[PDB]
């Protein structure tokens, strides 16, 4: 039965990486989003420093 | 539909169809944990694990091997019960309540016993 | 034997009736081995063969004489679809104009007789037994009526 | 004092029942559709118990 | 105030008007479903006979 | 902690988010306070409660 | 000798030349596979001899994708040869559409964080894998099946919610059927959906959609 | 009439014996013990068998419910008792009293 | 290079260079949307797209399907107009003038009819 396992495998790891993929995508977004955060922040720390 | 009637067809289809998604995502929930999981597939994951749990049932023949006396089920109770499972009425019982009992009565009866209230 | 009595007829491989409803008046006789049309005695395939299904007719389209090749585990709705591609020649039948209409032909290789009878009485149901034959060689039957039934 | 106070009420007034006469407007028509299609699901599901009963009367 | 009050009564009156319009085609399409059903079951007793 | 323990100090912890938690948790440090649920999209007022 | 003995039932389906009368068998062989292994002996041989494969697989059947025909995989050499006009214009975005769902489903959740036109492509390749399911025993017109996936395709089921697709299909079929008729008689007739017949199907659904009730009280219209 | 499944990684992990619960059974059950062991360990190898699953499910969960944790330290508690050096045999009273 | 020689090899590495990159970029183009790239991401797009297109040819069997005839590129010329196209000399020219073309002649003729 290692053909079986084996197949059974190759479908976890198909899943795992259709979901990793998507997450990669996702956390590309969340990067940009918070660099516009860290963006908007900016000019109120320069102006409450000075 | 036709010989079982539409009730019982389409729970039957909704519990298969549950325990699908949730064979499906076993593998994701192994790697990386339920966590990661959106929400909608967080509750069909609970749902499906209480599905699960209570298709089994103490058997009048398993006595022998668990020193439980078997139960048996009516039809119609069963269709309403897995009604209810697949609309998420008993999401807020642990799955333990729905492991090897016979009908609603003994889940509720279970899910006390456990600290629960069906 | 060959001909248009076979229609609404349960024959076995070697065309005698096994549905009890008497004998069945033979057009002609056909060798089983006769050769297949050659190259340069057919046309494209370009008439539509609708089989009522969406899914097929809009993705994998069947024209008449093509071989569509139907695959996938049991109890995943193969039977269901041939079936329902049967039941939908019915309006073409009911056209009346050879042209449009589609004779069917069921071959049933080692199933057990009653799911023979089931398929048979779903045909009835729809009206498809009036311009369908059904070319039976249960399970109980010989290796052989099984390998010379399609 | 009152005038000015009566006309900011009116005001008030005549927007929101410029507003409430669209929400009456569509909590009417969506009762009615409602009626229509439960009148049309129940003529469906009698038509189809009365093809079943014919069915089991053309058997018997 | 008056003028938004009288539209509104407008409104409703419309909706009335509307609303028996809408229930009058569901009453023409429920009873020629009935009818269609009913000969279709006829057809099917025919086709059992 | 390290410098700081070199230069005849105690460190009094604070953590933000849960892993930090975890982790301090496993090595038995004491946490004064911890605030999480906000670290992926963190606003003015958890900063302000922290500060 | 048994690739031969198939290759040979099977090649006795042809459709024939006009001097020969012009008639036609279709074979519609049934092939069924052991843990979906399509790479076995006999599905390997009959798979290279057909014209086309509708390979129908146990996942989709459990996830109520019925009839469960997996759209991936399954081909038709033939094609747009086999089809009527209407259903080639109606079905041509069909596959794309589908392929790029699959593709988008791993972002079902995401919905918010893809951009519009990914959760345009999501929405609609949603509804018609709603749309290609069938009941049982139930075939459909080609007509039918035409004014059907006009609806996938045209964007007439966006507005409507996933979960009721199939049932407002039915029902517009149904009305369509009972009060229009001449849409499927052109159809039917003319094998192209024209201009005039396109609008006033498109006028039908849009009064359908004004009758018609979604399951969760919403409405469809617009 | 059953079997007793051994296995190495379940050896090397310090489960002895090696019995996969999940998969080992005796087809004669309950017949087999003396009451006072079928009272104490009646669905002793189900429980090790939804524990051992409820591990594998639980193995990255973030929090879990508190009857989760419950049925998880039950388990870990149970399987560490189950463990038996070679050569120290139990008297029945004694598994009983273990078991209990 | 010992065959087809070295500016052949040079020039069909940067292509294949710069359709690997694109079809990289394809994932997020799809999802997150064509203006969440960067400028030089923005670049390689438009010259891979250019770049695909060009490949693309008026073939002797399409004659049959449209009217217009097929087109014969010598390799030398082949060479040196996706050399000239991988250094975005062509950039500017809209996306349409790079299908169903032959050499660089063709080009700019269906460049002018743009
Ligand atoms: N479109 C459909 N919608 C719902 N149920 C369907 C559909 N098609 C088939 N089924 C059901 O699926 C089950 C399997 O159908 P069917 O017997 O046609 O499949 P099969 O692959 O030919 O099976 P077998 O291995 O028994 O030959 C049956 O219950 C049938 O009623
Ligand atoms: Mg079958």
């Amino acid at each position: 039965a290692t053909l079986r396992e084996l197949r059974g495998r190759i479908r976890s790891a198909g899943s795992i990486k259709k979901i990793t993929k998507a997450q990669e995508l996702i956390a590309t977004s969340r990067i940009a989003k918070a660099q516009a955060r860290v963006e908007a922040a900016r000019p109120y720390a320069a102006e409450i420093t000075n | 539909p036709a010989i079982v009637g539409d009730e019982h067809y389409r729970v039957a289809q909704e519990v298969i169809r549950i325990l699908q998604r949730y064979k499906d995502l076993q593998d994701i929930i192994a790697i990386l944990g339920i966590d990661e999981l959106s929400e909608e597939d967080k509750q069909l994951v609970n749902r499906a694990r209480r599905i699960e749990r209570f298709l089994s049932q103490n058997m009048m023949a398993a006595e022998q091997f668990t020193g439980q006396p078997g139960s048996t089920v009516p039809l119609k109770e069963t269709i309403e019960a897995f009604d209810k499972l697949t609309k998420g009425e008993f999401d807020h019982l642990p799955e333990q309540a729905f492991f090897l009992i016979g009908g609603l009565d003994d889940l509720a009866k279970k899910a006390e016993s456990l600290g629960a209230k069906l | 034997p060959v001909g248009d009595a076979f229609l609404g007829r349960v024959v076995n491989p070697l065309g005698q009736p096994i549905d009890g409803q008497g004998d069945i008046a033979a057009e002609t006789r056909r060798a089983l081995e006769l050769q297949a049309p050659s190259v340069v005695q057919r046309q494209s395939v370009s008439e539509p063969l609708q089989t009522g299904i969406k899914a097929i007719d809009a993705m994998t389209p069947i024209g008449r004489g093509q071989r569509q090749l139907i695959i996938g585990d049991r109890k995943t709705g193969k039977t269901a679809v041939c079936v329902d591609t049967i039941l939908n020649q019915r309006e073409a039948w009911l056209t009346g104009d050879p042209k449009q209409q589609v004779r069917c032909v069921y071959v049933a290789i080692g199933q057990k007789g009653t799911t023979i009878a089931s398929v048979k009485r779903a045909l009835e149901e729809g009206g498809a037994m009036e311009y369908t034959t059904i070319v039976a060689a249960p399970a109980s039957d010989a290796a052989g009526f099984k390998w010379l039934a399609p | 004092e009152a005038m000015l106070a009566k006309t900011a009420a009116d005001n008030r007034k005549s927007a929101e029942q410029v507003a409430a006469a669209q929400a009456d407007y569509e909590k009417e028509m969506a009762e009615a559709r409602a009626q229509a299609s439960a009148l049309r699901d129940e003529a469906r599901a009698a038509g189809r118990s009365v093809v079943d009963e014919k069915r089991a009367q053309a058997s018997g | 105030l008056a003028d938004a009050d009288a539209m509104h009564a407008k409104a409703l009156a419309d909706a009335k008007a509307e609303s028996e319009k809408v229930t009058e085609e569901a009453k023409q399409d429920s009873e020629r479903i009935a009818a269609q059903l009913s000969e279709q079951a006829g057809s099917e007793a025919e086709r059992i006979k | 902690f390290s410098l700081l323990r070199d230069e005849g100090k105690d460190p009094v912890l604070y953590v933000v988010g849960r892993k930090a938690l975890g982790y301090f948790s496993f090595r038995q440090r004491t946490v004064v306070e911890s605030w999480t649920g906000f670290s992926e999209r963190p606003t003015y007022e958890n900063a302000r409660e922290i500060a | 000798d048994v690739f031969y003995l198939h290759s040979r039932l099977l090649e006795r389906c042809a459709k024939l030349s006009d001097e020969l009368g012009g008639g036609s068998m279709t074979g519609l062989p049934i092939i069924e596979t052991k843990a979906n292994d399509i790479s076995a002996f006999i599905p390997t041989n009959v798979i290279s001899i057909t014209d086309g494969q509708c390979f129908l697989e146990s996942d989709l059947f459990n996830q109520g994708v019925r009839p469960a025909i997996n759209v991936g995989v399954s081909v038709s050499r033939v094609g747009g040869a086999a089809q009527i006009k209407a259903m080639k214009e109606v079905a041509g975005s069909l596959r794309l559409d589908l392929s790029q769902y699959r593709e988008l489903e791993a972002f079902a959740a995401f919905a918010s964080d893809l951009d519009a036109a990914s959760k345009a492509q999501l929405d609609r390749g949603a509804r018609l894998v709603e749309l290609l399911k069938q009941p049982q025993y139930s075939p459909l017109a080609v007509e039918e099946q035409v004014v059907a996936i006009f609806l996938g395709t045209q964007g007439h089921l966006d507005s409507v919610p996933v979960e009721d697709v199939q049932r407002f299909e039915s029902e517009l079929l149904e009305h369509v059927k009972a009060s229009h008729s001449d849409i499927f008689d052109g159809i039917r007739e003319t094998k192209k959906l024209s201009e005039e017949a396109e609008e006033k199907l498109v006028s039908v659904i849009n009064e359908f959609k004004k009758g018609f009730q979604a399951s969760d009280g919403s409405s469809v219209v617009v």
